[PDB]
């Protein structure tokens, strides 16, 4: 088996810049390399074959180079939709193998999150479980700190977070943190607050409600 | 009156496997020993007969098939095998009685190349079939009118023989000896 | 024009069998290499099997003896039979047109194969009501298995401002998900907002209306 | 002509792993396919499998397909037969043979490798006399070699001088897991008062050497 | 999985006479392209590896004496040894190599046939040295007899014993073509000293009536 190593694992650039991705081979494969692009929730698309020939329908800003053990993919003049995971595949020997990929996100101006809090439904509350939801809408960069505080007591271990992939026109992220509790534990406190720390906020933003 | 096995094995140049060469050997005494205890070869696989009785058996005809392939594909030159070479370039019958002799040819056929193999074919080849078509391969229902394009590919492909490659990618020269016995007088025999 | 559309993904118990189909358009499947390439959740691409133009078949070591690739020329379809599935085989399987056992120039949309002993469970849909500029509302789709869940807003008429989050696997062994929308706070009394949730593994279709409390 | 040589005798406990060797020498080992033959004590030949050392092509008997493994190293011209967990079932002699191709007879044969798989452990024999009966023309005497493991033992008479009339019986496997043996000799009964008959028993596995004198009872 | 069954399992031929061994194939092993049956005959002498005698069902291997011949085709094959000699005593196997997996015959044992020779019977009581160990071994010896088939029965105080005896047979002697046999009766020392008469009774073709060799425990001259 021949391993393909891609570098870097992830790369972040602004639109209009150049992206250079490297694929290195366990043994030499002699221009028998292909490049694929995979956007979230979609299938891979053939970008480059023969390490240097461009597939049909692919814009000229994609270019392939290299041979032997060293290969390079260059995407010029980045467009907010050119952002996806890029895979190198070798067809020198059997079995054919892929690299883990290089994820390429887009760089944009810092955007503060908008914070909303949702108390548990009455309908779910009749069931025995309360779910408190905190939403951070349209922020950048991805790094954000979300803290659940119940009557100003910091909660731990009963929350789960989910982040969207980059919105493909305005390049923001959004995040959901859900705090799940029994109805007995839920009706044992009064104030439920969600505190958000992010680079785009001068000080943390707290959104709270009373039961 | 020895049979000209040297012209086959010690030939200056070898054919590509899609257009494999065949030399017919008849009315001669074959001394296989000058061929068989050379240790030069890397693979010496025989099927249905052993070389240790070849110098001393008799056959109507003998066939020497010459070509060049890769290491990964020398295993396909055998009965009951599958793969690009066995299916589209050179196929041996399941009842094959003969020998496949292959040796590394990196010194001679690898340059810092000209050999090709058939990549596309709608149906596998029958045993001992030779296809030298350069007709454009039609992968769709639209005819291709003889130029490469969408759903129409060139059926042949070049080997990338470079000396720095791994042992599997190096060119190997292969000779297949087939022993033809029929209801006819035998014309190839050994010193016996 | 080339089209590849897949069929047959679903939940199956370990040791069970499943058959994936890939209908093909725009080329004759009997004269082309074709392959099945799987992708584990959150992982890379793994080539699984290939069928040659001449009918020869080849498989990867992880699936040999269990997987069988086949083709129907009278239905222009590619088939993958699996027979003895393990949980490590859980992945999205992609149908791909193969250029001579070299590279994959056209791909299908993929179908998801989940191998788990867990039972199918339908989701429960709850409202996330708007607060007392811009306001946010949404729907919480909780306690379902397996994936996927498809959510719309107003039967596809509302697409601007919507964020449906990836599912998170609770410690229950079930999935939960939220989809939210950003709308003018003028609108809440006037406009009616309904989320359409569809979980086909459970045959569940819920149209849940959310409004301020 | 080509020549095969195999590894030495093996004695193992059940559950152990084992790998036996067969090395080829000669003119044209290049085209020789190496097969493996099992022969259990007192039974016929069973074909286990075949390998081509040049590229490692291997074929197995359905009876042996999944629980032995046949390997080869072309650099030393050696074929290998391997078990990962031995059973008492596997006690046999294993022959490596060679033929100049597939569907060819096996011209060349190795000397064989004896494999004994037993729960027993090494024990020296105990040697007892089978004294001549109290009738002195022809007389029969002998040695009883009991309770030893593993095979083999060598029995001689008069330090190798006595051979005519000597019958050393094949060893028998007792239900104890140990072996027993007897060696007898017929001699004139003129001799009995004159000549002293000593039997020498050698068991190399336990480094046991025993000389026993055989005389009529008193 | 072509099966081969040879007949007979055993064969007794006199020096200079003819030995015939048939081998029947489950399926045909004729290679129609080369017009040769892919059948082989091997000889295995006691304690030695098999030797290839004949290949292609009728072609003798180099060095094999002319008295060996191979015959047959389709499913029926025969190995013929004309003028059998004492060095030809072995087990003969037919093997098919038309297809993998290769398969063997069950084996054919060939012994020399000679005039009937009665065994000479001797009985050995257990040594005093062995009795100190706790187990007694009584030995019965049948020396230089033919044919191989012989019946040996142990009687302790005229009571027939069962389950406590083991037999051992030599290979055929290469000069007089006789056999010899050992029957070992193993007992506890208590059971050994609960009886007086120990007898070994031999039935063989060369004896007009059964021969009994007995001793009394603790008896002397
Ligand atoms: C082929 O060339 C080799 C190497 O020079 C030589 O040893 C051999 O005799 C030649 N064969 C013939 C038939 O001339």
């Amino acid at each position: 088996e021949i391993v393909l190593t891609q570098s870097p694992g992830t790369l972040s650039l602004s639109p209009g810049e150049r992206a250079t991705l490297s694929c290195r081979a366990s043994q030499s494969v002699s221009s028998y390399l292909a490049w694929y692009q995979q956007k979230p929730g979609q299938a891979p698309r053939l970008l480059i074959y023969g390490a240097s020939s461009r597939a049909t329908g692919i814009p000229d800003r994609f270019s392939g180079s290299g041979s032997g053990t060293d290969f390079t993919l260059t995407i010029s003049r980045l467009e907010p939709e050119d952002f996806a995971v890029y895979y190198c595949q070798q067809y020198g020997s059997s079995p054919r193998t892929f690299g883990q990929g290089t994820k390429l996100e887009i760089k944009r101006t810092v955007a503060a999150p908008s914070v909303f809090i949702f108390p548990p439904s009455d309908e779910q509350l009749k069931s025995g479980t309360a779910s408190v939801v905190c939403l951070l809408n349209n922020f950048y960069p991805r790094e954000a700190k979300v803290q659940w505080k119940v009557d100003n007591a910091l909660q731990s271990g009963n929350s789960q977070e989910s982040v969207t992939e980059q919105d493909s026109k305005d390049s923001t992220y959004s995040l959901s943190s859900t705090l799940t509790l029994s109805k007995a534990d839920y009706e044992k406190h009064k104030v439920y607050a969600c505190e958000v720390t992010h680079q785009g906020l001068s000080s943390p933003v707290t959104k709270s409600f009373n039961r | 009156n020895l049979c000209p096995f040297g012209e086959v094995f010690n030939a200056t140049r070898f054919a590509s496997v899609y257009a494999w060469n065949r030399k017919r050997i008849s009315n001669c005494v074959a001394d296989y020993s000058v061929l068989y205890n050379s240790a030069s070869f890397s693979t010496f696989k025989c099927y249905g007969v052993s070389p240790t009785k070849l110098n001393d058996l008799c056959f109507t005809n003998v066939y020497a098939d010459s070509f060049v392939i890769r290491g990964d594909e020398v295993r396909q030159i055998a009965p009951g095998q599958t793969g690009k070479i066995a299916d589209y370039n050179y196929k041996l019958p399941d009842d094959f009685t003969g020998c496949v002799i292959a040796w590394n040819s990196n010194n001679l056929d690898s340059k810092v190349y000209n050999y090709l193999y058939r990549l596309f074919r709608k149906s596998n080849l029958k045993p001992f079939e030779r296809d030298i078509s350069t007709e454009i391969y039609q992968a769709g229902s639209t005819p291709c009118n003889g130029v490469e394009g969408f759903n129409c590919y060139f059926p042949l492909q070049s080997y990338g023989f470079q000396p720095t490659n791994g042992v599997g990618y190096q060119p190997y020269r292969v000779v297949v000896l087939s022993f033809e016995l029929l209801h006819a007088p035998a014309t190839v025999c050994g010193p016996k | 024009q080339v089209q590849l559309v897949e069929s047959g993904g679903g939940l199956i118990q370990p040791g069970g069998s499943l058959r994936l189909s890939c209908a093909a358009s725009g080329f004759t499947v009997s004269s082309n290499y074709m392959s099945w390439v799987r992708q584990a959740p959150g992982k890379g691409l793994e080539w699984v099997s290939v069928i040659y133009s001449g009918g020869s078949t080849f498989y990867a070591d992880s699936v040999k003896g269990r997987f069988t690739i086949s083709r129907d020329n009278s239905k222009s379809t590619l088939y993958l039979q699996m027979n003895s599935l393990r949980v490590e085989d859980t992945a999205v399987y992609y149908c791909a047109r193969d250029f001579g056992d070299f590279y994959f120039d056209y791909w299908g949309q993929g179908t998801l194969v989940t191998v788990s002993s867990a039972s199918t469970k339908g989701p429960s849909v709850f409202p996330l009501a708007p607060s007392s500029g811009t306001a946010a509302l949404g729907c919480l789709v909780k306690d379902y298995f397996p994936e996927p869940v498809t959510v719309s807003w107003n039967s596809g008429a509302l697409t601007s401002g919507v964020h449906t989050f990836p599912a998170v696997l609770q410690s229950s062994g079930l999935y939960s998900l939220s989809s939210v929308v950003t709308v003018p706070s003028s609108s809440l009394g006037t406009q009616t907002y309904i989320c359409n949730v569809n979980h086909k593994p459970s045959n569940t279709k819920v149209d849940k209306k959310v409004e301020p409390k």
